[PDB]
């Protein structure tokens, strides 16, 4: 059974049933599987009646709340990563590059 | 390549239960084996074996090289005794310590050993019928099934045994599993209660036309096994809400799969009642239904009504020493 | 409806400890019972019982129908021996296997059995005095309590036994619990240390005016029980911050209830010291205080100073076979 | 203050293994001790001791006051037997029950007892070499190490034993730990495989120039210990991504430390092969390498090839009764 948090990557957002879900791939455990077999995940909203879109290629934290079952995952929030040599936050708040130059 | 060769004509000897043991194309002399214990369980824990071989010259382990990964060819049968059956199986050795000029060999059945290997990579079956999953997981056994109705989704993670998914399928379908003698078996629980017996076992009757029980144990602890299944199942479904199933006066317990058919069969099992020891019948396999008649041996020959008429076999253990061949069985009733 | 009937005049026989056993209004002949083991523990694990009944004619299980849910009426006492007490209790049967023309009956006390049932629905007591909670949870026992001071909140979830809440109340109040002979008992630990003894037990003294100990065990492992209680309690309170209690040189451990009175009593218990075996006294119940004097049997008749003068009884076991009646006790000291 | 005094001239007697036991400056007569069991394990579980002392006059516990916290001065050696070594150590008593005019004393080595105490406050070592951590955690033992390469960070939380951090250091460095005879030992696993033997043990040879084995056990279960180490390690590093180490055809398992050197040594251990019982050699300590030659005692005197030539000692147990002195050892091979 899977109990803690895990790091995943968003794959797709086109839900065949229409219940506003997204497809995820856990990094390390779901390696080597075709994209048509990955499970669909739901998310925790920030407020009532609000929807925050997900784009393919994002990094997130995923947890399985239903008795550790891997078929029904849950998305908690976004994750930090610095694999490219700089953190994944805007460069104005870190100082690793030159950001937006207003006219 | 592997070649199929004919049996040799130098083996003229017939035994009780264990007929011959070979490693490849070489034979271990049968007179050197002093113990044998063969176990056929009623779930997917696979048939097991254990041989005690007398080795004072340091030959079995030293020169034959018996360790992890040795494949034994064992011929088991009883072509003359109570049940005239005969079959051959292959076993996989896990360990073999040597003590006091003796070697104890612990073996597992190869087709089930391949099913008890942790998975290097994860496999998911999305919207597949159970037959395809069973065929893909165990492509070496014949499938004997009668209780497959719908289609669903199953998941096998990294480091998990393939037997877990098969047990989950059994629970979702409501059947009984056991792999023995080259087959894998799925048999429904509702149809087992209406099956006619095939053998008759009697006690305290010396004019019987069937067989005879020598020792038996009566278990009256039916709460010990019903305690774990006294719950009302509930689960969450995104389009229906909260889904319940089961009784109305029992405590609630949450699961994950919101499937009404899977929820309904969550609390089905077989309740053990009796243990008995007989004189070496090799036709006793799990799934068999027997008729049991027990007479009392004092007072006035009153029949014991506490033992039901028809029972199902759950576990079987066969045991041969250097003088006698014995069997032991565990019998139960469908809830 | 249930009718209260008079005892029959056909029972003219007097026994040592077990006087009579009945199922409803029918009596099992007493000479058929060959074993008896009655246990009174020092916590809410309830009194237990175990009877071994010789049944060669298949009568106890076959014709009387003894299984889960049978209520036995047992009369236990000792009106002639060391302690002349006599009482009657009802027991609830859990299981009864039959082996070798014998039946072993495992029973639990009915008033406590009703307290060991998992809850179908959750009950919460918000800002209630402990007396109301105890009366509502166990409405069939007399309450004997002296250590209730404040009011608080308690929760009983689905699937949990009612005994858990009572044990939590005991821990929060700092008392000792045991339900025996129709009462439920809460007795404070600080007042138990100042209680005068009631009986005297001596060893190696044949001119004593009290009773005599035949075998005894000295335990010197006081760290084995103090290891688990060597912690400094801490908890979070929304209006005070972090609340500590206990020593200053011990490791910290977090709990949830931020109540100073509950935190102070979290580390109180009774330390076992001695086990002894005597000649069947039926007046020994948990909560009793005794005076113990032990002489040495060699050298120069020196008194053993390693055994304290006053001790409290924690657990009692009474046992009767077909020839002798024996008791065993575990004695301890308040930390 | 503590004063160092000279040994007394009244002790003229020489024994086999246990030479003398004292509590402070007072001596327990040696003839009263009837048992002795000294254990030197191959990991940081510390040397242990157990003494059985005959006390019919109630003297050891009553008048000497032996309980939790008593420090014994024990002189162990064998200056005349197979191995002429002699040393002195101090032990810390945990418990001492008294039964049947006898006392059983369970003791732990004081320098390791101080290492097995839960921490009252947390200590963190940030970017420290392992030598400083070892010196600060155990400032009373001499350090014998050869496998320290890099620097890293270690954490010791509240309630955790200091031995946990030392075991973590051993795992990260790839060495073997054991504290015996006043030293703490770190020895690399790769250099142990290339060490020359120091003693020779033979069986079925009466003209040998070395010693002799009387009983031995052959273990062939190498999968039982390799099952737990058959994994491919993976971990997350914020600047590199996902870091793998190990084989390519094994299941994956996640850890936390993303250090390639620590990951590489995660799966190193010693595989036990043989257990043997000899005639009381006091020079056998863990870390010793021996040469083993075994002859067969029937057939044609063939050598047993299933036992490797060089083996390492893992655990040692010495035992003395009132007539004989015996040793037992467990031998293994580096994977």
């Amino acid at each position: 059974s899977l109990t803690g948090k895990y790091r995943a990557v968003v794959i797709s957002v086109d839900d065949p049933k229409g219940l506003m879900r997204t497809q995820i791939r856990v990094v390390g455990m779901m390696d080597g599987l075709p994209d048509a077999s990955l499970p669909w995940a739901e998310a925790i909203l920030s407020n009532a009646n609000t929807f925050s879109p997900f784009l393919p290629g994002d990094k997130v934290w995923v947890e399985f709340p239903y008795n550790g079952d891997s078929r029904w995952p849950l998305i908690i929030g976004y994750a930090q990563d610095a694999s490219g040599g700089a953190p994944n936050v805007p460069p104005e708040a870190s100082g690793q590059g030159e950001g937006y130059v207003p006219p | 390549t592997k070649t199929t060769t004919a049996p040799e004509t130098d083996s003229k000897r017939t035994q009780l239960f264990l007929q011959s043991v070979s490693i490849g194309q070489n034979e271990i002399p049968r007179e050197m084996i002093v113990g044998c214990t063969y176990v056929e369980p009623g779930e997917l824990s696979g048939p097991q074996l254990m041989l005690m071989i007398r080795d004072s010259t340091a030959y079995v382990v030293n020169k034959l090289g018996v360790k992890f990964g040795t494949i034994l060819t064992v011929s088991l049968g009883d072509p003359e005794g109570h049940g005239g059956i005969l079959f051959s199986e292959e076993f996989f050795v896990l360990k073999a310590p040597r003590k006091d000029d003796t070697v104890l060999i612990y073996a597992f059945s190869n087709p089930v050993r391949l099913l008890k290997v942790p998975s290097t990579s994860a496999q998911y079956f999305v919207d597949k019928p159970p037959s395809a999953v069973v065929s893909s997981l165990a492509p070496g056994l014949k499938v004997n099934a009668d209780s497959f109705r719908k289609t669903s989704t199953y998941h096998l993670n990294v480091g998990e045994k393939p037997t877990k998914v098969l047990q989950e399928i059994a629970r979702d379908t409501g059947s009984m599993c056991w792999a023995s003698r080259g087959m894998i078996n799925f048999k429904s629980m509702e149809k087992m209660a209406n099956a006619a017996p095939s053998l008759t076992y009697e006690s305290a009757n010396p004019n019987t036309s069937g067989f005879t029980i020598s020792q038996f144990n009566i278990l009256n602890a039916d709460y010990e096994y019903q305690r774990r299944h006294n719950y009302r199942m509930a689960s969450y479904d995104m389009t229906k809400g909260v889904v319940y199933s089961g009784n109305q006066e029992d405590p609630i317990k949450f699961t994950s799969n919101p499937d009404p058919t899977a929820l309904a069969n969550y609390n089905k099992f077989i309740l053990p009642r009796l243990d008995m020891l007989v004189e070496g019948n090799a036709a006793l396999t799990p799934g068999t239904t027997l008729k049991i008649v027990v007479h009392n041996t004092a007072g006035d020959g009153e029949l014991d009504e506490s033992i039901p008429d028809k029972m199902i076999v759950m576990s079987v253990t066969h045991f041969e020493d250097r003088f006698r061949f014995v069997s032991r069985a565990q019998l139960g009733v469908v809830n």
